[PDB]
């Protein structure tokens, strides 16, 4: 009854995603800098002689731990947040936690977010 | 008559240094101070009109700039600098060494002006604006300030270029900037500066190489280069200490791209000012420019509701204007200055000095609008927005700048 | 007398490399060897503190340095450098271009402390500290060597500063790391420098600049000054090789930090010296300086048990002294230097140099413990814990280095 | 005869531009263009040979290049510049400047060379190579055609070092670049520069130190200076808009990297002709050089099925080869030239450039041949394949460039 | 069977949290640098007239495979080694591994560690 | 019936990792730069008088969410593709995905990739 969500956007999409977050009471987030490949993909590089035809695009992943309450509407903000329409706009992944702890207070789950 | 060896030497490496100001220096700079995806664009957009100047100057510009002819433009009697023998003498120096010299100024100059257009124009709109805008704006206020023209003929004091360089290009970016419009983002997104310590190694040189443009405007190695030198130091010392204390005391805290900005606002002010004024004087210009600079990018920028990244209108311009006006005070004999030309009071010098900002505005400022339309109606000024969010490196330029 | 306007040309270029060193050699240097949470602490603090120090030099500090006085400092007769005619010739040249050259040494000293107090000093203490110890140890030991007083009167010997500049700033700096205490973390957390190419292109601009500070401190280009280049170059590269082939030897490695820090050790060792060996001279000092340097950041490190993050003391003040005591040496005719003076044994000369190395010590280590207890009773010498973990940059400064 | 104190103060700022264009210019350019795992090894590598340069020049290097000897090598009179007066006179300067100006083109032209060798390099190979090649190579090139050997006595024309430099380094990095073999992972792996803005620095460090190695050669502050200066401008700019031009046209896009390649090879096209041609020539030798460039990394590299990662020979072979050959074209006075020798034709002066071109490719070739074969039978030429993969830094160094 | 516990702390608790784990038989893991948002802020940063008052934190990401009866044990040596008391400590996440292969030998679960 | 695929590798073995992948219809993925600790270690550096016995490796963690029809073939796929033999190579994690949306389209599960 614990998710983690995993989103994979345009990095210019996260503070909109974030404010979206923030709007319904989820403000605590990790991020961390990507590369990605897929439909959209990156333009060739040239470096001399040298000549690079597939390159990945940069991209951000936000994992946020939520509750199972939470989760559809999560999906729904971070969908419209995220959404440009161009090919690349991303993935959201749902995974189940079993565990969910604040090193600090040792709350579990839903209070230790 | 004769050149001196010791005049021709300081002379040599004075160029030197002030092409060390657009290369490197102002390349870094402004690099620095936009995004990761764009940083190679702002390399590749001093380089390559580093280079069209260099060439335009050779060609036709400097006999143009510092040929004889009427109150705007020389001639065109060294085209390819015919018609200048290898031993022919320029003040007390060959005359190949004055071309070198101010074709490093007109390349600085024209460096710049691509802080205003970061991040969306088209590469090759810069480059067709930069031949409209050497060839009929920096040319002819060169000419007129320091060839001999308009602007000279009435006495104008502006030993190192307040004029000819700091407001003419702040004025023809602040146009370019209004022309091609903010970024996309540019309310809602943050744009820091990719990397400070890029912005501090640009600061640094633009710093080293100002002496060479600052002393080796006086075009012998005499006391009037000795005076420039010094004047350089104090107001730039001065301009660091005058912003770092503004934002410290306004903001809370004194920051590294404080001190950095601070150090152009002076040696911006002190650029019209350096070989005519003392030392004190230079040390009242330091903390004007600097505390001029800060409002110039804080408080004046939100007046303008203008996208210009790099703030070269208000450092450039500001500041610039701040140092031209000071000069008509303080090289006054009376406040530690070389004196007022004969027949020329105080009063009467600060009008001159106000004409001169004006009409330098305004020539740039049209000249740099028929220069931006040219390249508007011929490729297009401004990037599509989908290059501009992926960066203009890899659209542009086919590179990235940083590879794991 | 009359001013040669090629030492006028050589001087003036001299004072530019040599402010190179600071603005933004040792910046880049020192920015490089500590973590990316603190690099624009070190580059404000170096930036901020060269513009406090041009203004106080300009204010008083030359005149008192250099000014008619007693054995321990000048006169207020140059109080910004009022009384100093234009024309005014020191040497054989403008006295103005003295003021920037001398100035610009004292920046580079105080540039060098900071080093020492990397990642946990407070920004204003570091400020309130400068103004004390440029105006207290800094002036009266530049006087006292340079200035015609005491150590001068005794005969000693220092070309360019291994006194005035490296033990100076070396003792200020231990003292300050002493009184400050231990980065947390210090022996249980890793501190790697944060970007070793910074480093090296510091140290290459530093390498640069030095001929700048060797060779101008002829005064002239002379045969002294060419001497002095050469003996730079040449100590340089034996220091890179003395450090390198121990640092293999005794640790399995040559590595670019052990290369960049022989090259400074080396640096170091032969500025008391440059201008009086030769370069069988320069070659051992070299050698000498960069095993004195590695020894001096390993084993002599660990014995003081103190926490100078950028070894300033290692390597300026442990090369400093073997400079200073090798220039009593290697000045013999017989061993190609360019000789004692009248009556001088080389018994004597090197009593002398170790009776100026001595008062140095005492006197910048007394005068750094008062300005840093003044600044402890002020504003407080140390930042918070919890500020020294987040880095100094965003705390004292505002802005993060590297933004992505 | 008598020193001119303007020609020394010249000739001492141009040694340091030099110098700086070793350090760091080319350890930047080269780092900047390899992968992060192994810039460190670039900037060691070009740091401790240089080192070893300068002590084997001043030991005997010097004496053996520049004295009087045969037509292949000079004496060892000059053992330690033992016999040299400090006063002595070389030209119009001191002979230690001279000395020092001369050694720092050892550096570069070493420094050079080990852009051939990144990446999988034995670290120890590299410096007993060098040790080979300065004494066997360097040497008797610098006395054949600057030290009044073989080919100045057949009037041969390289003001700058197209042969001495360019060409003698680049056919050194060339058959290193066979005989160690491709990087593993060659054909199949991308190889991306890891730090395009530290190239674009390494560029314009190079490029500045450039106006000390091309006007400097003129000796002093004359004419031929001021041309040479001039015809660096133009030719770099020119080459610059070659390259870039080349570019847009054949590939669709204007790079960084070609910007910064065009700057290269216009330097090296220009270097054996600056202080022979006009401006005109400048201009055409240029583009020239810089299409030759742009050919030389591109199609020519694919042709030689060699691994030189940096492009030592695509630009600083294929580029001194062009300005060679057109010194003898663009030297005539009906071309803008100082004019050909008494007795000299066209035809007369190409097949002497044609002849030296072809002495100084066989010449460093067999040399370098022998010193890396050396470097094989003792310590062995290239690393261990896993060490490779790792990258030499952590490897030959133990260190790593950038720490979080 | 097979757990992945995932730990985002303050990133100088790293060395602490590694030789905690290594004191209990675990010395394989991975660490991926990563940005925070929660209750724990970033200063407001100005550049000349740019103003941010909303910054990340840096933090470093832990990844390590376990078998579940290592679990409670690790939860309680990560939680004390982490630990610091002041805000923005971090959490800890556990999910379930289905596999863990190691690439070399074809290992499975617990001989794959 | 979702699976997300983790695998952690020497950086040199992506692109034939991905050659591999795409090999199978599988051109859609996310990597990240990470630190490995474990029975390969980092030599030992030296900078001045510190010494840093302890030292991280450079590896390529590589996410992708495939279907469960594909997961043998690619575990085999990229096992060879990453293999070297030498200590190292590194692991693949497999974990179950409960939900995959495509932000763009709204595409669920196999039609989101
Ligand atoms: N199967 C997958 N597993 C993990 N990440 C993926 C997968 N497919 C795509 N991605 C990530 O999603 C990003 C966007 O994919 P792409 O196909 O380009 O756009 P869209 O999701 O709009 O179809 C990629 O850059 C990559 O980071
Ligand atoms: N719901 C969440 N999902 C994922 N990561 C989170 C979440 N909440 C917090 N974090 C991460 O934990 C870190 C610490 O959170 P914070 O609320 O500041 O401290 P504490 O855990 O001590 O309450 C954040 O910087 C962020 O990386
Ligand atoms: N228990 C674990 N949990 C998460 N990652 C691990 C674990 N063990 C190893 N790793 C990762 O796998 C990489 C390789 O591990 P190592 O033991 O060195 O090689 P091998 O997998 O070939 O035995 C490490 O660098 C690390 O990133
Ligand atoms: C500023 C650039 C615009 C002018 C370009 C045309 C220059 C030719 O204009 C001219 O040159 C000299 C002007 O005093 C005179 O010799 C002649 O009037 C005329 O030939
Ligand atoms: C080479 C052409 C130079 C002269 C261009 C004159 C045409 C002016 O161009 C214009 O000016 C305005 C800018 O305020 C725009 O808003 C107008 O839409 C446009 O007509
Ligand atoms: C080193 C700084 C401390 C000294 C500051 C006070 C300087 C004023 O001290 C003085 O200057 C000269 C000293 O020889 C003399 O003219 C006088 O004795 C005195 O007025
Ligand atoms: C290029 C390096 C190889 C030569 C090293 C040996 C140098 C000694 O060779 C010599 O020097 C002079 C040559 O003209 C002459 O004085 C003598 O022939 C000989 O002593
Ligand atoms: C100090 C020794 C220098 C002379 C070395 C001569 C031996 C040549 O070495 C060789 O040359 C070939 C390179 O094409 C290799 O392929 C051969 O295997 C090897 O015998
Ligand atoms: C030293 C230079 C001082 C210049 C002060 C200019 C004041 C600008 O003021 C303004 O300009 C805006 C356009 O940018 C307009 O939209 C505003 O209506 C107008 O108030
Ligand atoms: C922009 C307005 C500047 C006003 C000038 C104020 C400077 C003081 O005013 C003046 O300075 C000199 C006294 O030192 C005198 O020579 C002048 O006659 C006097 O006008
Ligand atoms: C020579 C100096 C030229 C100054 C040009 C001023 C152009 C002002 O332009 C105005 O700018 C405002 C701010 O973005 C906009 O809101 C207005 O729509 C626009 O007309
Ligand atoms: C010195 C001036 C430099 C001129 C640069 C030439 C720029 C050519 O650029 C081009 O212009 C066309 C017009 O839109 C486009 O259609 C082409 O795709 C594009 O290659
Ligand atoms: C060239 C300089 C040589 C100086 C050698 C100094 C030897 C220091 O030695 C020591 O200093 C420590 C304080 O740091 C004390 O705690 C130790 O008790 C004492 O042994
Ligand atoms: C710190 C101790 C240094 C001792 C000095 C050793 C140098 C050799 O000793 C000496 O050198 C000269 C011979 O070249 C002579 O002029 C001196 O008389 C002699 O003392
Ligand atoms: C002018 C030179 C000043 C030298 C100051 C020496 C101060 C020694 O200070 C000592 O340092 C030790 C090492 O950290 C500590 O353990 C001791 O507690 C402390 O008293
Ligand atoms: C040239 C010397 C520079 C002086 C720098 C001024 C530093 C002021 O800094 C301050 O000092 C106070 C004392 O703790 C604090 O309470 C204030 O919060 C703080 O602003
Ligand atoms: C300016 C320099 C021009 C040189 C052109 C050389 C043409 C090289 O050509 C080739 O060299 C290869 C070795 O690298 C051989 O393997 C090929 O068989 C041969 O065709
Ligand atoms: C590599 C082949 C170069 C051929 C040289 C072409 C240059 C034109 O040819 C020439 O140039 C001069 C006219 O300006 C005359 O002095 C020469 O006699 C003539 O040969
Ligand atoms: C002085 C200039 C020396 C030129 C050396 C040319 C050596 C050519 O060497 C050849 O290189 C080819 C390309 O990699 C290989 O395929 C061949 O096996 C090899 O023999
Ligand atoms: C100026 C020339 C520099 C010489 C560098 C010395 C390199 C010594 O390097 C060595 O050589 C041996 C031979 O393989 C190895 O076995 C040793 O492990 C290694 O230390
Ligand atoms: C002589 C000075 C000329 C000033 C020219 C000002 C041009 C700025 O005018 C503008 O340009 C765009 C239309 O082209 C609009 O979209 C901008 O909002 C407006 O500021
Ligand atoms: C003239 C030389 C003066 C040397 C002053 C040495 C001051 C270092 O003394 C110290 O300072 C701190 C107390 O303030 C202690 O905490 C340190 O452990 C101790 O080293
Ligand atoms: C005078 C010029 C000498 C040129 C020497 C060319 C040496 C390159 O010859 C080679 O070296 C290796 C064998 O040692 C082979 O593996 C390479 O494939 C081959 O190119």
């Amino acid at each position: 009854s614990m998710k983690l969500v995993t989103v994979i956007i345009k990095p210019f999409k996260l503070e909109d995603v974030r404010e979206a977050l923030s709007s319904i009471g989820i403000q605590g987030l990790t991020v961390t800098e990507v590369k990605g490949f897929g439909r959209q993909k990156g333009h060739a590089e040239l470096y001399r002689g040298a000549e690079f035809s597939v390159n990945f695009l940069p991209k951000v992943k936000i994992d946020v731990a939520i509750a199972d309450d939470q989760l559809d509407e999560v999906i729904d903000i971070v969908s419209k947040a995220a959404y440009t329409g161009k090919i690349g706009d991303g993935k959201i992944f749902v995974a189940e936690l079993q565990r969910v702890i604040r090193i600090r207070t040792g709350e579990a789950d839903e209070a230790a977010l | 008559a004769v050149a001196d060896k010791a005049d021709n030497a300081f002379m040599m490496i004075c160029t030197a240094l002030v092409l060390f100001m657009t290369i490197p220096g102002i390349a870094l700079f402004y690099g620095g101070l936009i995004r990761g995806k764009n940083v190679l664009s702002m390399l590749t957009q001093v380089t390559v009109t580093f280079a069209l100047v260099c060439i335009l100057w050779v060609v036709y510009g400097y006999s143009l700039a510092f040929g004889e002819g009427n109150n705007f433009f020389g001639n065109i009697n060294w085209l390819m600098l015919k018609n200048i023998e290898l031993t022919a003498v320029m003040g007390s120096i060959y005359q190949y060494i004055h071309v070198a010299f101010q074709g490093s100024f007109a390349c600085i100059t024209v460096g710049l002006i691509v802080g205003a257009l970061a991040e969306r124009i088209r590469f090759s709109a810069v480059l067709i604006f930069v031949v409209v805008w050497l060839t009929l704006s920096y040319i002819p206020i060169a000419h007129m300030v320091w060839g001999g023209g308009l602007l000279a003929s009435h006495g104008a004091l502006d030993f190192a270029g307040g004029t000819v360089v700091h407001i003419n290009a702040a004025i023809a970016g602040l146009v370019g900037a209004y022309l091609i419009g903010k970024r996309v983002g540019f309310g809602k997104e943050a744009f820091k500066p990719h990397n400070l310590p890029m912005v501090f190694t640009g600061t640094a040189i633009l710093y080293i190489g100002w002496f060479g443009f600052n002393a080796g405007s006086a075009g012998t190695a005499n006391e009037i280069a000795a005076l420039a030198f010094v004047n350089t130091v104090v107001a730039t010392a001065a301009a660091i200490l005058g912003w770092i204390f503004g934002e410290w005391a306004l903001r809370g805290k004194p920051s590294l791209l404080g001190a950095c900005s601070g150090a152009i606002a002076g040696l911006v002010g002190v650029t019209p000012a350096c070989g005519y004024i003392g030392v004190g004087g230079a040390l009242i210009i330091g903390v004007v420019a600097g505390l001029a600079g800060l409002w110039g990018v804080t408080m004046l920028k939100r007046l303008l509701r203008v996208d210009d990244p790099c703030d070269v209108f208000g450092v450039h311009g500001v500041c610039g204007i701040v140092g031209c006006i000071m000069t008509g005070i303080f090289a006054a004999s009376s406040l530690g200055g070389v004196g007022f030309a004969e027949g020329v009071t105080m009063g009467h010098q600060l009008l001159v000095q106000l004409e001169s900002i004006a009409i330098t505005i305004v020539w740039s400022g049209v000249v740099a609008f028929i220069g931006y339309k040219l390249a508007d109606l011929t490729v297009g000024l401004r990037v599509p927005e989908e290059q501009e969010r992926e960066g203009l490196d890899v659209n542009s330029h086919g590179e990235n700048a940083y590879n794991a």
